């Protein structure tokens, strides 16, 4: 299928409690493979998936130096942002950035990403052209002018079209037995009486990878989107994910309801019913 | 590999 | 500023079978800011040495964490997750229910 590398940067100021924590985590699709945390006793880029451990010391030293430098960079950026919004040195604030690349089944660049947010609100984003910016407000326009003067978009374009894709392809090969393996959901329907008048039918998808899935109920072949309770896809802790969808049905009408499942690991889409 | 950003916000 | 209160799900890694060791998960998501306090409870008391995932975030910038610990479900033992966040005036307790 298609694949992505993405890095997720979070920096959080905490006045009176030291300097802002910086954490970077790296993902290929739904699999975390590295972390860096300035609050670790000995901050270092560390492996978080088995396939990355074979990288040599040069990889770990170089990514650690980048993160130690980004740490100071994001701390100075937080000071600048506080000024751009006329905020007090009193409060805590958050700077988030995500960047990386998507490739298709042929390993070819689909698109690149570089987006930032301040206090949970979108702040500035590299456009899909990897050459121009979208700023959310007059503060982000200051950043945009600064990044235009320093040719940041050109640096990002070179990284995203080169380094990023080259390393994503490398990771996909080194971890092909997991990263390029789709695990299908194990599916079943349970029945939970509510009253004499109705019961819950719950359609389960367990143990699947990656997290992308479609899970719906139909009544007489008509989608029940508005009447379905659909929990967020949730991690099991063994790399796989879980999800369920539930509908409330009148007693005796259970056979009018069908659960439909689509996922990359399935030979074909599934249709399930309550089997009493 | 990560990218190194040296220009501040 | 604008803040977001956490979603909470409590569930097992594997299908619950009484007397069989398993893992108890508490998944908190959708929250901002990132500071959050999460406890796993066994019969109302705090389980020690709970582990958790590295802080990351979703496309909408909201944070998510997975807290987890080994546990052996039984018919009588009650399990739960207790969450506190700046958006909450009181800690939120969500009981583990093997049907969800």
């Amino acid at each position: 299928g298609s694949h992505s590398m993405r890095y997720f940067h979070t920096s959080v100021s905490r006045p009176g409690r030291g300097e802002p924590r910086f954490i970077s985590v790296g993902y290929v699709d739904g699999t975390q493979f590295v972390r860096f945390d300035s609050d670790a006793a000995s901050p270092r880029t560390e492996p978080r998936a088995p396939w990355i451990e074979q990288e040599g010391p040069e990889y770990w030293d170089r990514n650690t130096q980048i993160s130690k430098t980004n740490t100071q960079t994001y701390r100075e950026s937080l000071r600048n942002l506080r000024g751009y919004y006329n905020q007090s040195e009193a409060g805590s604030h958050t700077l988030q950035r995500m960047y990386g690349c998507d490739v298709g089944p042929d390993g070819r660049l689909l698109r690149g990403h570089d987006q930032s947010a301040y206090d949970g609100k979108d702040y500035i984003a590299l456009n899909e052209d990897l050459s121009s910016w979208t700023a959310a407000d007059t503060a982000a326009q200051i950043t945009q002018r600064k990044w235009e003067a320093a040719r940041v978009a050109e640096q990002l374009r070179a990284y995203l079209e080169g380094t990023c894709v080259e390393w994503l392809r490398r990771h996909l090969e080194n971890g092909k037995e997991t990263l390029q393996r789709a695990d299908p959901p194990k599916t079943h329907v349970t029945h939970h009486p509510i009253s004499d008048h109705e019961a819950t039918l719950r359609c389960w998808a367990l143990g699947f990878y990656p997290a992308e899935i479609t899970l719906t109920w139909q009544r007489d072949g008509e989608d029940q989107t508005q009447d379905t309770e659909l929990v967020e896809t949730r991690p099991a802790g063994d790399r796989t994910f879980q999800k369920w969808a539930a509908v409330v049905v009148p007693s005796g009408e259970e056979q009018r309801y069908t659960c439909h499942v689509q996922h990359e690991g399935l030979p074909k889409p599934l249709t399930l019913r309550w089997e009493p | 590999e990560e990218i190194e950003i040296t220009t501040h916000f | 500023m604008i803040q977001r209160t956490p979603k909470i799900q409590v569930y097992s890694r594997h299908p619950a079978e009484n007397g069989k060791s398993n893992f108890l998960n508490c998944y908190v998501s959708g929250f901002h800011p990132s500071d959050i306090e999460v406890d796993l409870l066994k019969n109302g008391e705090r389980i020690e040495k709970v582990e958790h995932s590295d802080l990351s975030f979703s496309k909408d910038w909201s944070f998510y964490l997975l807290y987890y610990t080994e546990f052996t479900p039984t018919e009588k033992d009650e399990y739960a997750c207790r969450v506190n966040h700046v958006t909450l005036s009181q800690p939120k307790i969500v009981k583990w229910d093997r049907d969800m």
